[PDB]
């Protein structure tokens, strides 16, 4: 039984320390490094990565914080604390009460479904098509930051950034696509120095800094066709050992003729479909410029490989290695704008749910702070599109589950009834932790808040500024439901995996 | 954090009492420093034979002795319940709840429990004092102590109680049943089936005379003489000595005619029994053989008190004054062989109803012989609880009482607003130790019997009136079973006077421990 | 170096296998849980398989390294049951060390195991039986039901299992000299939106997903006999290359000769991977030949085995050009086309030799059908491995419990100091159901005890060839917490896996008991 105690105390020791990292009132922390420096920030994601742990259960809790931080911007410490308190309330039941661990694990799976149904009933509908309403939802992640001066412009910039990647489609034929929204790859941004923040627009496509390779060429094409390829256009060499030795004076003209033929033969493979544009991943020699000039196509070299995957979304061209294998299905037809016009003293290109957002600002240092601030702001707006529902903040959602769980568990009359009381106590520790940081009495404010759920609604939370029981809806405190769904599901799933290991094997 | 360690010190002794209550209970052998081994199953008696180190333990010991003095039953219920109230209060200390509101919460929950005890009464004891009616009260007392003897000892104890009680009804002014009316004696040899019920005290000693027993005559006169048998002399000194051989014939024959003259006047008054509390001379036993007077010597003054209340005899400070007004009367006395040895017992027939009885026990086991002796004494005080203070009312036992209170206490928890809700909820959970102790010591699985106990008292009935069976308690099993069974089949009940008195004592016991935040000690 | 001997080395062998058994104690059966292996580097891993744990398990001990090679022997051949072998060998060492105080010789303990091992195989072979209860009861149905209980399909798996079992039942064929070996990949599953998920109907035959292109062709032709021509080479006009910028009658004259060899061969069904042109389609209208455009390459390779045809690589072989009439044409009955919702398929039944079928799963959306198709292959994997061996035995503790009682009375027939070793060998098999019920939260003392009571009266009337209420094959179901037959419960294991697991378990136990001395420099 000592191994089960070590598994609980390993994850709880990490959760008990980060209890002060929750909420806007979160107290700062100080870690002692061997170097003279120290970590003054209260962010839990930065503190947990610098903490050295021994027992492997704490290592599994660190990997959970990395995955949770990628989905949503905030709420990282909420998942770790919630997963650690469940093991604390189940500690006397697993040891003293001698309850089998799978019974606790099986009960947590049943309580996970009931916890999600209560949150959906407490949540209220919200209009996702209102542009003025989405700016206020993002504003919670805007204010109290360096972007507060641009907050008026940041709400408009973050709005169009989310509206670009999202597309509303649904039906009962092919199922629910869930909009297929990815912040990492698709919403990936490229910071360009110069320009203006208000004039900054979101372009759909891939943006390249390479201009036309010919001095006189048409800068506007009606129906441009983007074509992707791998092997560059240039003089090739033999795959085996090649010995080139020029002795006679007339032998120099043989290499000059072969060099012109090898480039021309590679262009004939592209000209089969007669495309309006030629884009090469690698560089292009100057010999291929005159051959493709009469064909009515522009040559574009020096294209990254990672950007070719996003071009297939706006075009459809399939990546092909050998130039002879290029299919005619790769045409770039129905391209909106070909304009190459320079903006901000840098030559651009227009290829317009995948794209590269062009960021412009007063300097590079200004755009650096906007980077991490815009990514965390779009995570809140992404949760709004996953479902038209909002949840009360300040711990009201945490209290709504504990009230309905204790009343429903009494009607089941089974062995799982006992651990349900431990879950309800763990759900109340999240808002109670903010009470200990708010200066109020944790004993008095916990009993008075729980009694109001039986009379009033479940949307009444705790305010950090005041410290007394107040309504979250009337005073303008809201949080998305997706964070509440990911906080309950991932904490229960991670807590069950820690109880499945009854022995620690030492070996390679 | 000594207040937390103080519970751990009691927790070490808590598991000792958890192995006491229930049929799995067992006596504990304790060897005193004087070379005497005291063996008893009762936990309250063991507390006096144990050396207490921490002074906080004596608080629960003093509260346990209160249960044995007054009601005489429920000592295990007080100590176990008081120990569980500290465990549920330990979580409130770590939670941050002050111990002041914890004490106030128990006072509000105690008054709510006492008001619900009147509505939980099922049957009412008519106080008929019938042999079959007393079997319902005595059965649970013998139960959870010694197994297999509950059927044999039920008829032996219930028969001795009806002998000392007169015929009366609806009268509580004059008390009748005392705690000394039932005496337990032991003898080597025999079995429990051969044991009988005697209407009076039983003497296991020898008569020390040639007269084995008296006749069948009605109303035998019994006289108790505190003065020893000897010639009357000066009270101060008066040692008989022989200066010369001439006075030897006068002093020897003088004491023979003086003693015979006093015994002749006693025999003429009709006194066939002489009780001498002091030693008896050699020449005194010779005259009592021809007159047919039974010789009895009782040096213990405690046995003479219960003897005067039966026949009516009175101790005489002098010798030779047979006052007929103070003499006792017994219907019949006989000397029979019980248990392999011939002894002179004391019984009655019709008149002069005895107020004290004695049950003779027989068996081949020495360990179980002293265990039954201490077990019957617990059943003696059960008859005393039949008086006016809620003697007729009874509540179902076998763990059914503590489980049923869970639904009623939790209903009043949400009704009372404020911080008192934390102490009310923990007050009902503390009653779960009683069903868990009986289920764990019996080898039954916690995942099986325990969830069935909650579903027994909590069901969904489409109506306001309760129905089905609320009498299902905790079953010991031991062979096989499915779910639980009805307690009304075995007729195991608990009196209200015993249960109600155990609640107030256990409440004040845990209140004292939680109220003490500091302990000062000094080495001796 | 140091040298030890006596009772000290015999106690170290028990303590060595005790820590090893505790590693595989919680991993026994599917109810087991995962464990982590932490090295000096600080890394770890998460897996529920006990076989991979023993490979990376670091234990220094002469008898402990023997179980390492024993675990790798079962993985390289059977690949299953390695956890149960370690548990059996661990209890045999604990009970053998207790006989030291009884003055029992170790060779007699070893000889008693070898005699009991050969006699136990004969008793196991008596209760072995092939697949039965096909009429009036259901066996293979409950196998896919328990495997799909973790998916949404498990609710409708009751109706889906009837179509899978009947299909796979006829797939068995002689193979090479009556092998009757089921293939690892068969019964191609399609998807459709027609009606609901519970409306899926079984098609006794091959089913191909494709359309008829132009609808001017009849959907039903050649009822009596039809020939299917499998051609990988297209009938469309052949061009030069996709990368050659642009003779007419040359390219157009080749496809005209390729069609001439079709209509003259009498092939009503023509399959083209790259499609059929419009010029070649007009000739198929008057001939009532049904063409198919954009065929799948992976589909036509299986058609050659089902229809008895052969895939044609090219018509340019040698100097001739032709379709090789009657050589590649298989024997078929009729090809009928039924109208289906959403995408329409093609039904082909009554071929020469097929024995297989196709299961078309219809549902609400393709999102759920993609998860049901992948879960069907995982559920079929458990079924095809059990049906691969015609000799099967019920598991769940039926082998260890039934043999425990039989060896009680059989040990008297041997005797001569060997009876005590047989009794300890039979009682050592009760640890498998014991530790199995630990992870199921059920009480291991009640289940093992009550299981012996039912098997007691089962062998009393067995030799009498008469029975009334006495039945055999009593198993243990830990999901529902009740005692039922494992044959109907859906738990079945092959005989080869059980025989080699019990025989190899005793081989490692002998080498451990024969070591009286440990010499380490």
């Amino acid at each position: 039984r000592q191994a089960q105690i070590s598994n609980i105390t390993a994850a709880k020791a990490v959760a008990d320390v980060i209890r002060t990292c929750l909420g806007p009132k979160a107290m700062l922390k100080m870690l002692l490094d061997p170097m003279g420096g120290l970590v003054l920030t209260n962010d839990g994601h930065a503190i947990l990565r610098e903490i050295d742990v021994a027992h492997p259960a704490a290592k599994s809790m660190l990997e959970l914080s990395r995955t949770q931080d990628e989905e949503v911007g905030d709420g990282t410490t909420t998942v770790i604390i919630l997963a650690g308190e469940i093991l604390a309330q189940c500690a006397p039941y697993l040891i003293e009460k001698n309850i089998h661990p799978v019974i606790i694990i099986q009960a947590l799976k049943k309580a996970l479904t009931d916890a999600l149904e209560v949150i959906k009933q407490v949540s209220k509908p919200v209009d996702v098509e209102n542009d003025a309403a989405m700016k206020k939802l993002i504003q919670a992640s805007i204010g109290t930051k360096y972007v507060i001066h641009w907050s008026e412009k940041m709400c408009e910039l973050a709005l169009d950034a989310v509206k670009t990647v999202r597309k509303d489609l649904g039906q009962t034929v092919e199922g629910e696509p869930n909009f297929e929204i990815d912040i990492k790859r698709y919403v990936r941004v490229e910071k360009i120095p110069g320009g203006d923040v208000l004039d900054s627009r979101v372009l759909k496509g891939v943006l390249l800094n390479k201009d036309v390779v010919h001095p006189k060429m048409s800068r506007h094409i009606e129906n441009p066709r983007v074509v992707l390829l791998d092997c560059p256009l240039e003089y090739k060499k033999g795959e085996s050992q090649t010995n080139i030795e020029i002795e006679k004076e007339e032998d120099w003209n043989r290499i000059l003729q072969i060099e012109e033929e090898q480039v021309q033969l590679m262009c004939e493979q592209i000209l089969a479909v007669r495309p309006t544009l030629v884009i090469t991943e690698k560089g292009v020699s100057d010999l291929a410029q005159h051959y493709l000039l009469k064909g009515g196509c522009s040559v574009l070299r020096r294209v990254k490989k990672s950007d070719n995957n996003r071009i297939a979304r706006v075009t459809g061209a399939t990546i092909v290695n050998r130039v002879e294998d290029l299919k005619e299905s790769d045409v770039g037809t129905n391209c909106g704008l070909f304009k190459v016009e320079m903006i901000g003293d840098e030559y651009f290109s227009f290829l317009d749910k995948a794209c590269t957002i062009m960021l412009r600002g007063g300097s590079k240092d200004i755009l650096n702070e906007i980077d991490r601030n815009l990514q965390d702001a779009m995570a809140v707006a992404r949760n709004v599109m996953l479902s038209p529902s909002l949840s009360p903040g300040g711990g009201a959602t945490e209290m709504a589950v504990s009230v309905k769980l204790a009343e429903k568990a009494k009607q089941l009359e089974g062995i799982q009834q006992w651990p349900y009381q431990a879950v309800a106590d763990a759900m109340e520790c999240i808002p109670r932790t903010l009470i200990q940081n708010a200066g109020g009495d944790p004993i008095r404010l916990l009993s008075q808040l729980r009694a109001k759920h039986a009379q009033g609604n479940f949307t009444t939370g705790i305010d950090g500024d005041k410290g007394k029981i107040v309504d979250m809806v009337s005073y303008g405190i809201w949080e998305p439901e997706v964070i509440k769904q990911q906080s309950v599901k991932t904490a229960i799933e991670s807590a069950c995996l820690l109880l499945r290991v009854d022995d620690i094997v030492s070996g390679v | 954090g000594q207040i937390i360690k103080s519970i751990a010190a009691i927790r070490e002794l808590h598991q000792m009492c958890l192995t006491s209550m229930g049929p799995c209970g067992r006596n504990k052998i304790i060897v005193n420093h004087l070379g005497k081994i005291i063996i008893t199953n009762d936990a309250a008696t063991m507390l006096r034979e144990l050396d207490i180190v921490h002074p906080a333990v004596k608080v629960l010991v003093m509260a346990t002795e209160q249960q044995k003095i007054d009601m005489g039953d429920g000592t295990n219920l007080v100590m176990i319940l008081a120990g569980e109230l500290l465990n549920v209060s330990e979580k409130l200390i770590s939670m941050g709840l002050s111990a002041v509101e914890i004490i106030q919460g128990y006072n509000m929950a105690r008054k709510f429990t006492l008001k619900e005890l009147d509505e939980m009464v099922v049957g009412e004891i008519t106080d008929k004092n019938d042999k079959n009616e007393l079997l319902k009260m005595i059965k649970p007392v013998i139960s959870s102590k010694k197994y297999g003897s509950e059927d044999i000892l039920s008829e032996l104890v219930s028969e001795a109680v009806s002998h000392v009680l007169p015929v009366a009804q609806q009268a509580g002014e004059i008390p009748y049943f005392n705690v000394d009316s039932i005496r337990v004696v032991k003898i080597m040899g025999g079995s429990l089936s051969n044991s009988t019920v005697i209407k009076g005290m039983v003497f296991n000693r020898e008569p020390e005379g040639h007269v084995k027993s008296l006749s069948e005559d009605k109303k035998h006169k019994v006289a108790v003489f505190t003065c020893p048998l000897d010639i009357a002399n000066t009270e101060t000194k008066g040692t008989v000595l022989l200066h010369n051989a001439q006075e030897m014939l006068d002093f020897s024959k003088g004491e023979e005619k003086q003693i015979d003259a006093m015994m002749k006047e006693i025999a003429d008054m009709g006194v066939e029994c002489i009780v001498a509390g002091a030693g008896v001379g050699e020449l005194a036993l010779h005259y009592l053989n021809r007159y047919g007077i039974l010789v009895l010597k009782v040096p213990s003054k405690f046995e003479l008190r219960r003897l005067c209340r039966v026949c009516g005899a009175t101790p005489l400070p002098r010798l030779g004054a047979p006052t007929p007004e103070e003499l006792g009367l017994v219907e019949t006395v006989k000397t029979m062989e019980i248990g392999g040895d011939r002894v002179t017992v004391f019984k009655q027939e019709q008149g002069e109803i005895s107020r004290t009885s004695t049950i003779i026990l027989r068996g081949a086991t020495q360990n179980n012989l002293d265990d039954i002796e201490r077990a019957i004494d617990d059943g003696v005080a059960a008859v005393k609880g039949l008086m006016k203070p809620s003697g007729g009312k009874l509540l179902p036992g076998a763990g059914a009482t503590e489980i049923e209170l869970i639904s009623r206490i939790t209903k009043y928890g949400e009704r009372t607003p404020g911080l008192l809700q934390l102490a009310i909820k923990q007050f009902a959970v503390a009653f779960e130790v009683v069903p868990r102790t009986l289920a764990e010591t019996a080898g039954l699985d916690v995942n099986e019997v325990l969830p069935n106990l909650y579903a027994a008292h909590n069901v969904t009935e489409p109506g306001a009136v309760k129905t089905d069976h609320l009498y299902k308690g905790v079953d010991i099993d031991g062979e096989s079973d499915e779910g639980v069974k009805d307690i009304r089949e075995e007729n195991i009940y608990d009196m209200l006077a015993t249960k109600k008195f155990a609640i107030n004592v256990a409440t004040e016991a845990a209140t004292t421990v939680l109220s003490i935040d500091q302990i000062i000690m000094a080495k001796k | 170096g140091e040298k030890i001997s006596g009772d000290d080395i015999r106690n170290q062998n028990v303590l060595a296998t005790m820590a090893v058994a505790n590693v595989v104690k919680s991993s026994l059966g599917p109810v087991g849980l995962d464990k982590m292996l932490v090295d000096d580097i600080g890394d770890f891993t998460v897996t529920n398989d006990g076989a991979t744990i023993l490979s990376l398990l670091d234990v220094q001990h002469p008898a402990g390294k023997i179980l390492v090679e024993l675990a790798q022997q079962q993985d390289r051949e059977i690949g299953d049951g390695t956890t149960s072998v370690v548990i059996i060998a661990s209890e045999l060492l604990k009970r053998a060390n207790e006989l030291v105080k009884n003055k029992i010789h170790p060779t007699t303990i070893i000889t008693g195991f070898r005699v009991a091992l050969r006699e136990a195989i004969r008793f196991i072979n008596e209760v072995l039986s092939t697949s039965v209860d096909t009429l009036g009861k259901e066996t293979l149905i409950n196998i896919a039901k328990t495997s799909m209980s973790s998916k949404i399909i498990g609710a409708d798996s009751d109706f889906f299992s009837n179509m899978v079992v009947d299909a796979l039942l006829a797939v068995k064929t002689q193979n090479s000299k009556g092998e009757i070996k089921y293939p690892v990949k068969a019964v191609n599953v399609l998807k459709a939106h027609g009606k609901s998920a519970t409306e899926s109907l079984l098609v006794p035959g091959y089913a191909l997903n494709c359309t008829v292109a132009s609808q001017a062709m009849p959907k039903r032709i050649a009822g009596g006999n039809v020939k299917i021509a499998c051609l990988d080479l297209n009938l469309q006009k052949a061009r030069m290359a996709m990368g050659v910028q642009i003779i007419r009658k040359r390219e157009a004259g080749i496809v005209l000769e390729r069609v001439k060899k079709i209509i003259d061969a009498g092939a009503q069904v023509v399959l083209t991977t790259k499609g059929i042109d419009d010029l070649c389609l007009k000739e198929f209208v008057e001939a009532k030949i049904m063409g198919v455009r954009r065929c799948k390459k992976e589909d036509l390779r299986r058609i050659a085995r089902a229809t008895g045809a052969t895939l044609v690589s090219s018509m340019s072989n040698l100097e001739g050009e032709e379709t090789f009439e009657s050589s590649y044409l298989g024997l078929c009955d009729e090809v009928v086309q039924a109208k289906f919702s959403d995408d329409e398929c093609i039904l082909i039944k009554g071929t020469s030799k097929h024995s297989s079928s196709s299961i078309i799963l219809r549902g609400a959306n393709d999102y759920s059908l993609d998860e049901m198709e992948r879960s069907l292959h995982d559920s079929l994997s458990v079924v095809k491995r059990t049906l691969e061996s015609g000799n099967v035995v019920p598991g769940g503790g039926c082998v260890e419990a039934a043999l425990n009682i039989y060896l009680d009375n059989f040990a008297t027939t041997v005797g001569s100091r060997e009876q005590l070793a047989i009794a300890e060998f039979a009682a050592a098999l009760l640890i498998i159901p014991k530790t199995l019920a630990v992870n199921a939260a059920k009480d291991s003392s009640e289940l093992v005890a009550k299981l012996r009571s039912y098997h007691a009266a089962s062998q009393m009337a067995k030799p009498e060839d008469v029975k009334r209420r006495s039945y055999r094959n009593y198993g243990l179901d830990l999901i529902r917490g009740k005692i039922v037959d494992e044959i109907h419960a859906g738990v079945l294991e092959p005989t080869i896996s059980k025989v080699k697991s019990l025989k190899s378990a005793l081989e490692a136990c002998v080498a451990i008991l024969r070591i009286d001395t440990m010499i380490t420099v």
